[PDB]
């Protein structure tokens, strides 16, 4: 009994150490992955977010390349490669353009900034882009600003 | 760790295993991939890599590359004697009799100069890992004599690596896609360089590795694909303009890049445009470049290169006897083989299309890092 | 201490094995505990890295629009003129508002970590070594070079 109750708790203290190791390696091991998971999620966001800021900025340059172009015969086809390039680009990273005319007003993509007599497209109908407009995968990122249509 | 490191002719790269997933590393400056050129700067400075690449012209005699050409050989070779030749730099005779290079009056011993790339992938590895590294594997080509993957060895030491292993650039890239666990496969890896074009045809019998047919050519890379389009492009220019651009360092120097920047985009496009405004001048005033290049004139322009790999290609299996059927698997090493018409050709001569879901220029390297990996 | 009773020797195992987990554990559980701390040191860094070089592959799918850009300028209506150069402005001082600067100062020595000699040239307009010139910007976000410029280096008189 005096090593028959003492070689029992020794075995005990044994599966205690021994399972001690083995979760507490576990619990560490998947600590370890929650950290990695999170730091890419946090590094995802970060970034989401420098791309929507950067993408935003960048808008009114694009915006110069049509004011300039906009007011010679190969400089021209030059700016337009440019522009085109500039566009290109872009689309890349999910910028797309909003300008397609003769469509109905839409708030979501639109802004009318004034409206006009005109035939050229029934009423209510966007004709004329004052500005153009951009969505990063759809998301409309800034309205182009329109003249709708008025009969 | 056991820092895998792929020694490059022309460019080198280095890996380590994340556990059990291939990781390969990037240097300082944001590359996966450094150059294997050293320079001496006249200061004194010893540059290595893209910097050293950079100020190769003004520098031609002590910007040292392509140092894998004379690694383990004699002063007298056809390759040693014949590189004397093309190499801008001193490539003198070593009093043992090896071939060996003099940079500003001083005689330094090839692997002495390889080392200096080694330390800096060393010191990239150990910028990863937070700790010291000391221990890699580093890759030779299938045909290198024992001369060579000793003197292979010594660049490691004098770097601070203890080489617990240099195997074979063809097992790498095989050992890097996952050729190592049914029974038995039979590879052939299509080796286009940056400047040398070795194919490799080896047995992986299951997990033994045998070499059973090599061959390649010493002068076929990008590098030749890429003098290919610069040609073309002052031959174009001579033709809509009188002009010889050859005659001009300025010219030349720039349209090079242009053609290179060219060659890598007509592979994932149709056409481009060589752009290169005020590109000279003359009695006549200054003239422009403006060249349109199309997958299909870049691919005339590199034919009989593509071919004449798989002429080389057809010696291998007549040597080693078997059929593109007996050939199980054919694996691509060499950022070159990212375009399309090698890729094809190549995938017709075999019948069964090239895995490449491995990076061509990282393959290797990766080899490297997973046999000194968990094996090692 | 006599330990010939087979009971003795087999407590006296026990105790020995017990010994050993106890060794196993207090290091193995080391081993992990820094073999994180290593984790955590690479989070950050993995971190502050893609903070410094997010929009690097973006603004460097760009240069090549800064470049048929000033291109337009070069092979140059005096309005399109100060139009595309005041474009070329708002751009380049827009990059330059996420960290990238441009490389493109002369008569300072080549420096190889953002210049790239493209040609000798004799010239004595300033100190042999130096840029001469340069052909082409060179762009750099947070500290590594995006586009190395391309420089004009100058050799001595004659």
């Amino acid at each position: 009994d005096p090593r028959d109750e003492k070689v029992a708790n020794l075995e005990a203290q044994l599966a205690e150490a021994q399972t001690r190791e083995r979760d507490g390696i576990l619990r560490v091991k998947a600590e370890m992955e929650n950290l990695r998971r999170r730091t890419e999620l946090d590094i995802e966001k970060a970034h989401k977010f420098a791309l929507e800021k950067f993408i935003n900025e960048l808008l009114p340059v694009i915006d110069s390349l049509d004011r300039a172009l906009e007011v010679m015969s190969a400089m021209v086809e030059d700016i337009e490669l440019t522009l085109k390039s500039m566009l290109d680009v872009v689309r890349k990273f999910g910028v797309e353009v909003i300008a397609e005319t003769n469509v109905p007003l839409d708030p979501n993509v639109h802004q009318a900034i004034a409206m006009v007599e005109s035939d050229d497209v029934a009423p209510g109908n966007v004709l004329g882009i004052m500005q153009k407009g951009y969505t990063l995968n759809g998301r409309t990122i800034r309205a182009a600003m329109v003249t709708v249509a008025k009969a | 760790k056991i820092i895998g490191i792929d020694l490059g002719t022309t460019n080198s790269c280095v890996a380590i295993m994340d556990g059990t997933t291939p990781r390969v590393l990037e240097n300082a400056e944001g590359d996966r991939t450094t150059p294997s050129i050293i320079a001496y700067t006249q200061d004194g400075e010893t540059l290595v890599g893209q910097p050293a690449k950079r100020q190769a012209v003004t520098n031609p005699q002590n910007t040292l590359f392509a140092i894998k050409r004379l690694i383990g050989r004699r002063f007298q070779d056809e390759e040693v004697q014949r590189d004397v030749s093309i190499m801008p730099f001193k490539i003198i005779a070593a009093d043992n009799g090896d071939a060996w290079v003099e940079v500003k009056g001083q005689k330094m011993a090839p692997p002495q100069i390889s080392a200096e790339v080694l330390k800096k992938m060393k010191k990239t590895a150990e910028d990863y890992l937070g700790e010291p590294v000391t221990e890699a594997v580093i890759t030779v080509p299938a045909y290198f004599n024992d001369a060579q993957r000793q003197a292979t060895k010594d660049a490691g030491r004098i770097a601070g690596l203890e080489v617990k292993r240099i195997i074979n650039e063809p097992t790498a890239a095989a050992l890097a896609y996952g050729l190592d666990k049914t029974g038995n496969r039979t590879i052939a890896v299509y080796d286009l360089g940056g400047g040398t074009f070795d194919i490799s045809i080896i047995e992986i019998d299951e997990k033994t590795f045998e070499v059973l047919a090599t061959n390649g050519d010493t002068h076929l890379g990008g590098e030749d694909f890429d003098s290919r389009l610069i040609n073309y492009l002052v031959e174009e220019f001579k033709k809509d303009q009188g002009i010889d651009l050859r005659n001009d360092p300025l010219a030349m120097q720039r349209l090079k890049e242009a053609a290179e920047k060219a060659k890598i985009e007509l592979s994932s496009a149709q056409q481009t445009d060589v752009n290169l405004p005020y590109i000279t001048a003359d009695a006549t005033g200054p003239k422009h470049m403006n060249i349109k290049v199309t997958r299909a004139k870049l691919e005339s322009l590199v034919e009989d290169l593509v071919n004449r790999s798989i002429e080389l290609l057809k010696v291998a299996l007549q040597d080693a006897g078997l059929s593109v059927s007996d050939i199980d698997d054919v694996i691509l090493v060499g950022g070159q083989t990212r375009m399309p018409m090698v890729q094809k050709k190549v995938a017709e001569f075999f019948g069964k299309e090239p895995r490449k879901d491995v990076n061509p220029d990282e393959a290797v390297a990766i080899g490297a890092a997973v046999q000194g990996g968990v094996l090692t």
